């Protein structure tokens, strides 16, 4: 499960 | 970006940058046009990093033997100097920055090596290179020593390992050939040889740079050095009262130094040409001009005619002249980065002991000979954040993720394909791209690594892998503005094939 | 073929 990433 | 409406001047630490300062107010008076001038350590180093990315100087001062590597990389405008123009300066100065059939720079003055001796510690300077360790003998008694010049830049040993037969690329059918190097010869081995016997014999210090050689010889503590025009306002200034004259033979041959034309060329990404062309041409390459830069530090034998003749009775330049006469203009070819690095390497070394010569000069004959080839690219994305999230799937940017070449070149002419490996998250994450331009537009919610790998038409040529973190959210008061996220780079193609080279190379 | 020794740029 590659490290993928956003603020909300 | 380089400031519009101003001038900046790069010129090397040895040079009258003072003086180029002056001409530079003189400018500013004139056209309210304000001139700063600069003179960063490693200019030779800092002007390709900086303007590689459109970067520096409106105008680089150097030794013309750089600007073909730089006007290859692309990093120079060409000049635009009428036939009048010309005609004021030396056919033969114009050739040390004519690349391609294109001058890449204005000449200013030729600069060659001589001899700088202590008239009082030695008022018959050697004939010989030979002669020097029983002079350093006979001076070492009265607390002296014979020889001190920088071994720490290979410009100044050069001289001898020329002497015997020693050569950078030998000029051939109207192009110097860059596979015959003559850099580890027995000419070159015996000329390298004597300056390690000087060192091992504690004649000179193999750790004696600009610095230790100028301030020994200017304090009177060494009876001669090895140092061009540009050093003779420092000993001016000092007590010492020296001669400049011919450098010492070697084997009963002319020591060979390297001549090098000082010339001034203008950034490719400057927004000011026509202001540079108008300083260079009508206030620095003048007599007033000149004058004020040479009586900073003295340029040599200028190339402009006028200043040239009022300069020529000056001995110290009829003996620069000399030297120059036994010495070779260097070549301005793009490989002559690669020779000075690979000799540099093999004098310091060699000097050190931490090579022989033998060793140091087959390194540096195979390191003079190696073809790298630049091929500057930027990459990363571009991201456009959405109206409002669409809540079907999340996703709240589209985005191209790209790699380019720099320079508005045709990519595809040695680029095979480039493959961007997207997150899991994707369908089919191995996007490829067979022709330009070299990009995949998507939509999304997240910021992940993507993996570029860039393949040539040559397979045996390894394909460079780059790693980008997509970026979506920059945080700032950009709204709706598209997030950037981009890198220049350099593909670097080490001795590729000719097929490679030939595709590599418009 | 390889990148530079030196870092990428950001533009
Ligand atoms: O030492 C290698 C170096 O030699 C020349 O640089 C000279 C330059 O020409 C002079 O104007 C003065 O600045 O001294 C330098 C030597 O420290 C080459 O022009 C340069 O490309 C080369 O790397």
């Amino acid at each position: 499960a590659a490290r993928k990433s956003a603020p909300a | 970006k380089i400031e519009e409406g101003k001038l900046v001047i790069w010129i090397n630490g040895d040079k009258g940058y003072n003086g180029l300062a002056e001409v530079g107010k003189k400018f500013e008076k004139d056209t309210g046009i304000k001139v700063t001038v600069e003179h960063p350590d490693k200019l030779e180093e800092k002007f390709p990093q900086v303007a590689a990315t459109g970067d520096g100087p409106d105008i680089i001062f150097w030794a013309h033997d750089r600007f073909g590597g730089y006007a290859q990389s692309g990093l120079l405008a060409e000049i635009t100097p009428a036939a009048a123009f010309q005609d004021k300066l030396y056919p033969f100065t114009w050739d040390a920055v004519r690349y391609n059939g294109k001058l890449i720079a204005y000449p200013i003055a030729v600069e060659a090596l001589s001899l700088i001796y202590n008239k009082d510690l030695l008022p018959n300077p050697p004939k010989t290179w030979e002669e020097i360790p029983a002079l350093d003998k006979e001076l070492k008694a009265k607390g002296k020593s014979a020889l001190m010049f920088n071994l720490q830049e290979p410009y100044f040993t050069w001289p001898l390992i020329a002497a015997d037969g020693g050569y950078a690329f030998k000029y051939a059918a109207g192009k110097y050939d860059i596979k015959d190097v003559g850099v580890d010869n027995a000419g070159a081995k015996a000329g390298l040889t004597f300056l390690v016997d000087l060192i091992k014999n504690k004649h000179m210090n193999a750790d004696t740079d600009y610095s230790i050689a100028e301030a020994a010889f200017n304090k009177g503590e060494t009876a001669m050095t090895i140092n061009g025009p540009w050093a003779w306002s420092n000993i001016d200034t000092s007590a010492v009262n020296y001669g400049v004259t011919v450098l010492p033979t070697f084997k009963g041959q002319p020591s060979k130094p390297f001549v090098g034309v000082l010339s001034a060329g203008i950034n490719a990404a400057s927004p000011n040409k026509e202001l540079a062309k108008e300083f260079l041409e009508n206030y620095l390459l003048t007599d007033e001009g000149l004058e004020a830069v040479n009586k900073d530090k003295p340029l040599g034998a200028v190339a402009l005619k006028s200043y040239e003749e009022e300069l020529a009775k000056d001995p110290r330049i009829a003996a620069t002249m000399e030297n120059a006469q036994k010495g070779e203009i260097m070549p301005n070819i793009p490989q002559m980065s690669a020779f000075w690095y690979a000799v540099r390497t093999a004098v310091i070394n060699a000097a050190s002991g931490r090579q022989t010569v033998d060793e140091a000069l087959k390194d540096a004959q195979t390191n003079a000979a190696a073809v790298t080839i630049v091929k500057p690219i930027v990459y990363g994305n571009v991201a456009r954040y959405f109206g409002k999230k669409r809540e079907e799937d999340g996703h709240t940017h589209q985005w191209t993720v790209y790699v380019k070449p720099y320079r508005n070149e045709d990519m595809s002419a040695y680029v095979k394909k480039i493959q961007f490996k997207l997150h899991e998250s994707y369908g089919n994450p191995l996007r490829v791209v067979t022709k330009p331009p070299y990009e995949i537009t998507e939509t999304g919610w997240g910021e992940f690594e993507i993996i570029i790998k860039i393949f040539f038409i040559d397979p045996n040529e390894r394909p460079v892998t780059l790693y980008h973190l997509l970026k979506l959210f920059q945080s700032a008061m950009l709204g709706k503005k598209t997030v950037v996220s981009e890198f220049y780079d350099e593909m670097i193609f080490q001795d590729p094939t000719a097929m490679m080279q030939q595709l590599l190379t418009t």
